[PDB]
């Protein structure tokens, strides 16, 4: 009942241009952080019985 | 850097394997005294004449 307009200044542009590049260094480290866990599972652990 | 993290954490795992076990072997086993002298509980009565 009481929408209102968004308003995209440049600020707030600006602001997401940052927050885009942090998020993009977020998925490399979780990335390589996936691969490291992924081989070091392979090669320490195995199966488990009763 | 993060390789030799992982093949450590591997050669730690691999460490953990027991070798062998060692104790004493004790039980049952007393020991043992020496009796000096043999009891033989024995007087010799005798009468004041000796017969």
């Amino acid at each position: 009942f009481a929408l209102a307009q968004i308003n995209a200044d440049d600020e707030f542009i600006g602001a997401i241009d940052k927050e885009s590049a942090e998020y993009l260094d977020e998925y490399a480290t979780l990335a390589r952080d996936i691969s490291n866990s992924l081989t070091l599972v392979k090669a320490a652990f195995g199966p488990l019985e009763r | 850097e993060d390789m030799a993290k992982i093949y450590g954490a591997v050669a730690a795992v691999s460490k953990n394997v027991n070798s062998s076990v060692t104790y004493e072997v004790k039980r049952g086993t007393h020991e043992l005294i020496k009796v000096p002298t043999i009891p033989h509980n024995l007087v010799l009565i005798q009468s004041d004449n000796g017969k």
